[PDB]
């Protein structure tokens, strides 16, 4: 029993973290086989933060202008290239701790773990969701760029996020590992704002199923709803539309608990109307939306 | 306000 | 900026987790040096668990009755003994990945990272606090006993918790790594209840400081309070007594933010008497008490390991 | 219920 915001074990990612310095700028890189991936703004100076031309900044650099440190060992850079918003630094040694891995681009509403690092060393690990507006609500300070987000499946690390920057509202933005930003953001210190964020409906429903699995039913009611009427109501509370694909994805949890998805939808409609009235659900006084249906099954079934 | 590259 | 429930990096501990099987019972063990530590109820069968006589169950066992698997490598057990509620299994192979470590016993209110494991394989990591009633609000299924809780201090992993069991209320209980239970519980399958829990006041104040560091000041007010007056209000709401030692531990956060500890107490008092008025603090509608003052500093200053 | 040894 119990339900916690659980991250993946970080060991396999720890063994890939290095430090990259160009000039006086230092951030983190990811060392897989003989390539180090890092955010391209490591080549910026103080004159290059509003409108950097990264092609022009990079052509002025030689391999030996990049200092890569893995623990207390310097790695010699023997080539460099830019791919979208990331640099790829070829080094003369393959990382012997390279796990089996994949680069994936995730969708809004999917979760992942973050290993927050500074100067190539880890600070801690936490669980994140890609918000509908393509930001993440992380915990990142100056120097954390190049920290990564990831999922582990069996023995395979799926890297899905590289951290770049913080928006003025305090939320975070970054790229996939091919250097394409999530969202309509760019690596410039101009004013940029995300779309209005919304609540991840399919995740809230998964979490309500988790609460039932854990033995709590107080919030259910005798009603059902059409998908149409559910979405008309939920939208009024700034919730994301629920699709038939989402309904299908909730099938396993529905079958495990005996509660039809549209009956859980009717529960959620009443929770939004009423609030919790001094009660909590799985220890929270708000409706939680950063667990996916897979996260719930993983944690209530003990996947390792 | 401005974005901060980290 | 931002504030998250942040666990320690787990790599040093992942390398220490093994599977221990005795008969039909399987759980996890912690492999350090040439010893594997695990809960003593691994020697129980399902019929032995209402009132096990662990002394007699263990006399009946030989080294070969314990199967220890480290990944897919079998570690031969060459000695066994019981220390309180843990077994110590001497093995033929010292763990080459043993980190710098110590065993520590923590006090209520202190936090730690849990590496939840099944069949000797790490499943996930999350933060926990030892509650004032000596339970932890974990996430643990059958087979998770022998999972450990830890903190890191630079070079040294400090192991403070080994998981044993789940109470009827769904909260969890375990021991230190010398096998001494936290709280008034015993390892048998009987009805047992923890004392009524209370809120860890010093941690709530740390979390309010974290909110200030992150630009949340709406709850700050111009009122003042004495330590004694605050405590009189705290007890009415089931909060632990704030002590002077707690006031002192909050020094660095108080000096960082320029808010006196007693002024943060005045803010908390008003939060307790009037609520949040439909507002949130750091994304939460409840007052959070599972961050210690040091947890706040390690996160907000980017301490690494 | 009773305590569950895990």
């Amino acid at each position: 029993s119990g339900f916690r915001k659980m991250a993946f074990p970080s060991g396999k990612v720890e063994g890939c973290m290095v430090q990259v310095t160009c000039g006086t700028t230092t951030l983190n890189g990811l060392w897989l086989d003989d390539v180090v991936y890092c955010p391209r703004h490591v080549i910026c100076t103080s004159e290059d933060m509003l409108n950097p031309n990264y092609e022009d900044l990079l052509i002025r650099k030689s391999n030996h202008n990049f200092l890569v440190q893995a623990g207390n060992v310097q790695l010699r850079v023997i080539g460099h290239s830019m791919q979208n918003c990331v640099l790829k630094l070829k080094v003369d040694t393959a990382n012997p701790k390279t796990p089996k891995y994949k680069f994936v681009r995730i969708q809004p509403g999917q979760t992942f773990s973050v290993l927050a690092c500074y100067n190539g060393s880890p600070s801690g690990v936490y669980q994140c969701a890609m918000r509908p507006n393509f930001t993440i609500k992380g915990s990142f300070l100056n120097g954390s760029a190049g920290s990564v987000g990831f999922n582990i499946d069996y023995d395979c690390v799926s890297f899905c996020y590289m951290h770049h920057m913080e928006l003025p509202t305090g939320v975070h933005a970054g790229t996939d590992l091919e250097g394409n930003f999530y969202g309509p953001f760019v690596d410039r210190q101009t004013a940029q704002a995300a779309g209005t964020d919304t609540t991840i409906t399919v995740n809230v429903l998964a979490w309500l199923y988790a609460a039932v699995i854990n033995g709590d039913r107080w919030f259910l009611n005798r009603f059902t709803t059409t998908l149409n009427d559910f979405n008309l109501v939920a939208m009024k509370y700034n919730y994301e539309p629920l699709t038939q694909d989402h309904v299908d994805i909730l099938g396993p949890l529905s079958a495990q608990t005996g509660i039809a998805v549209l009956d859980m939808c009717a529960s959620l409609k009443e929770l939004l109307q009423n609030g919790m009235n001094g009660r909590t659900i799985l220890g929270s006084a708000l409706l939680e939306d950063e667990f996916t249906p897979f996260d719930v099954v993983r944690q209530c079934s003990g996947v390792t | 306000s401005a974005v901060k590259l980290q």
